[PDB]
């Protein structure tokens, strides 16, 4: 049973209503003027349908992907980690709405931060000290035409193991599972440019091994004020996560 | 696969203090996308090559498919030599745990 | 010039200029080498904070935390002896003692 | 300054100036702040400290 | 996921701990030491929680 | 602030500073509706944002078409 | 008592004293002083030559 | 010298040798007051410390005050 947020979904048979693909970008080259009226008109606060990629079964393996976020990464990192939330059409508006990458005059094989003003950029730039080119920004520009919606979270419910489906109660024979769609996990974000992360994004605290408190405080400086007012919860083991997570 | 040199740089970035923003904003317009990678591999070169110098740690390790891309799409020069060998060790241990 | 003159680096006196160069200054404006030596003091500083609440409690006794009685480093009432930012006032609002 | 009044007597003083470089003595200076009360002592009988 | 995250953050002021994360930072020697009823009540069976 | 993330700060009004521009002339073409005079500024800029980055895709899939045959051996002869 | 004000994100309590305590007199064995200084002649010593 | 500071060794009459300036101008708009003849010359090489204090960080602010769009985009047409 996937729950994207209060209709359960089912059948494969019911795969359109539930589920909205988004596939190449070459191919969506017709249609593309349509992904930006729903992005404007819609209400994605109880939209209860998420965007994701068609996928390929020749080109991916879960195993991996499942050996890399539940083996390698909590023991690299040992368990500093949160689920970084992204608000997609507010990342692209420091990129596009630019200047230098509105102007064609300016030219492309030139530096950035020589032609840009204070704004976010000069600022998110001067981070990774970075002087990339100017077709460099005006390619990412571009990846907000078949761009995701906000970041979503499906509870995955699925039955137990045959050797596994004794009971006390009746929900106790499913287990579940939270899967953050269009998210990804983050480390510490750097404290010389947490205002330009408080402009872009939010944690989500889902899962055991990617709800940090020390990363989470970063993120958003209400949970960095929850922290500091009662230090029980500074752990991993010991952190509140919300009942609707 | 994995030595104990490659933890070492690998836990390098998680304890950063001054890790960079911009490979969050890179991360999330690809969103693990095969046809938007490869759009923006001269940018992640820079990205990578720019945190490499200036500091002994490496970048995008944040999720599976950045890391994945990394090391089957370049097979060339474009990350430095000694950078792109802590990748290869990383898909070389995943694959050898399966 | 002054790791690459002598072998040694300035700014370990006080806190907040070896904060502010670990923090601020990704940059290549000083050297790798001086640059590793600067994060090592904060990559462990902040490490041993981790050991501090692992003995401490999850649990309180009343509105006090245990956390805030077991060790003197983690008693917010023990004040680091040189004040730049105004430690007074925050100090008076959180303590059931009388400061 | 009062040496009799404050929670940093003379024997801590006397035992940075005898400190070796080694890390050791980064955790020892750590394990040193404990407090010596009642309820300290419960968080150490459980860890066998 | 930025509705859910404040209303539930905004005014919390205390903070529950579950029988299960209050067991795993208990050592092995201070779970089967008799102050403890609580913990060693529901340490009933190897396989369940 | 409860329901969204904080606002950028970054210079206002790119419309009057620069065009000269035929994008610009598409962003005026966007109805009103009942939306304020303030809200219109900002859905406005935000439908900038995607008239940029449908042009430079644009820009773009004609620059990795490649370099094609009877042109450029033509321009081998002299 | 002339002092800028606090920030609470990044006032930061616990580090300040892990390494105004721990990490420095170990690593300086003890040699250590408070410094005081003359605010008004650090500027007639820098801007007026 | 048992309340005060050691004095620096610093040439004398910096106005004499340079001025020129109108900064030494808002210097003679001090006051003497019930101060003598030396002491009069004391306070006010201080508030000259405090003229080219405010000078050079008001100018500062502009300097960091960052390229704007109009100005440049508009020189970039030549």
């Amino acid at each position: 049973i996937i729950k994207i947020g209060d209709q359960n979904y089912d059948n494969p048979q019911n795969r359109a209503t539930f589920i909205n693909l988004r596939g190449r970008m070459e191919d969506l080259v017709n249609n593309l003027v349509n992904i930006y009226q729903t992005r404007v008109n819609e209400d994605h606060d109880e939209r209860h349908v998420l965007d994701v990629a068609p996928l390929d079964e020749n080109d991916y393996n879960p195993v991996l992907e499942k050996l890399f976020y539940y083996v390698l990464m909590p023991v690299c990192s040992n368990g500093h980690m949160c689920g970084m939330g992204v608000d997609y059409q507010n990342v692209a508006l420091t990129l596009t709405y630019n200047g230098p990458v509105f102007a064609d005059v300016v030219n492309a094989q030139d530096d950035i931060l020589l032609h840009l003003e204070n704004g976010t950029l000069k600022d998110i730039l001067q981070a990774g000290d970075i002087r990339p080119t100017v077709d460099m920004i005006r390619v990412l520009c571009t990846s907000f035409l078949t761009c995701p919606f906000v970041t979503q979270a499906a509870r995955v419910i699925t039955k137990r193991d045959p050797a596994q489906s004794f009971a006390t109660h009746e929900y106790g024979k499913d287990v579940a599972q939270t899967v953050l769609v269009n998210g990804f996990g983050a480390f510490a974000v750097a404290d010389r440019s947490r205002e330009a992360a408080e402009t872009m994004f939010y944690p989500v605290p889902f899962n055991k091994l990617y709800a940090d408190p020390l990363v989470a405080a970063t993120l958003h400086p209400l949970l960095a004020n929850y922290v500091t007012r009662l230090p029980n919860q500074r752990n991993a083991v010991v952190f509140n996560v919300p009942s609707n997570l | 696969v994995i030595d104990q040199l490659t933890i070492d740089v690998i836990q390098e970035t998680a304890f950063d203090p001054a890790y960079p923003l911009f490979c969050y904003v890179i991360e999330a317009m690809i969103h693990g996308q095969e046809e938007k990678f490869v759009m923006n591999m001269p940018l992640i070169a820079l990205v990578i090559q720019t945190y490499w110098v200036n500091s002994g740690k490496l970048a995008f390790v944040n999720s599976y498919h950045m890391v994945r891309f990394i090391c089957t799409h370049m097979g060339n020069g474009s990350i430095p030599k000694e950078a792109h060998g802590h990748y290869r060790k990383i898909l070389g241990e995943l694959i050898a745990l399966e | 010039t002054y790791w690459v003159n002598s072998g040694k680096l300035a700014f370990v006196n006080s806190y907040h200029m070896v904060r502010f160069i670990c923090t601020h200054m990704g940059n290549g404006s000083i050297p790798k080498e001086a640059h590793g030596h600067y994060r090592k003091i904060l990559g462990e500083l902040i490490a041993l904070e981790q050991a501090l609440l692992k003995l401490a409690g999850h649990e309180t006794v009343g509105r006090t935390p245990i956390t805030h009685l077991v060790s003197a480093l983690l008693d917010p009432h023990l004040l680091p002896p040189f004040a730049y930012h105004d430690v007074f006032t925050d100090l008076m609002q959180k303590s059931s003692r009388q400061p | 300054m009062a040496e009799y009044e404050e929670w940093h007597k003379s024997p801590v003083a006397a035992y940075a100036a005898s400190c070796q470089a080694t890390p050791g003595a980064i955790s020892a200076m750590v394990s040193m702040h404990q407090k010596l009360s009642a309820p300290s002592f419960i968080c150490q009988a459980k860890h066998r400290m | 996921l930025f509705r859910t995250f404040h209303q539930y953050y905004m005014g919390k002021n205390v903070a529950f701990v579950p029988d299960v994360a209050q067991k795993a930072l208990v050592t092995t020697e201070d779970l089967l030491h008799p102050t403890s009823h609580r913990l060693l009540r529901l340490e009933v069976h190897p396989f369940f929680d | 602030s409860n329901f969204k993330v904080r606002d950028p700060v970054i210079q206002e009004r790119l419309d009057h500073d620069y065009a000269h521009h035929p994008l610009v002339a598409r962003m005026n073409t966007l109805d009103q509706g009942n939306m304020s005079q303030a809200e219109y500024l900002v859905q406005k800029r935000h439908y900038l944002v995607f008239l940029i980055a449908h042009h430079y895709y644009e820009a773009y899939l004609r620059r990795m078409g490649g370099i094609q045959r009877r042109d450029h051996l033509q321009t081998l002869r002299d």
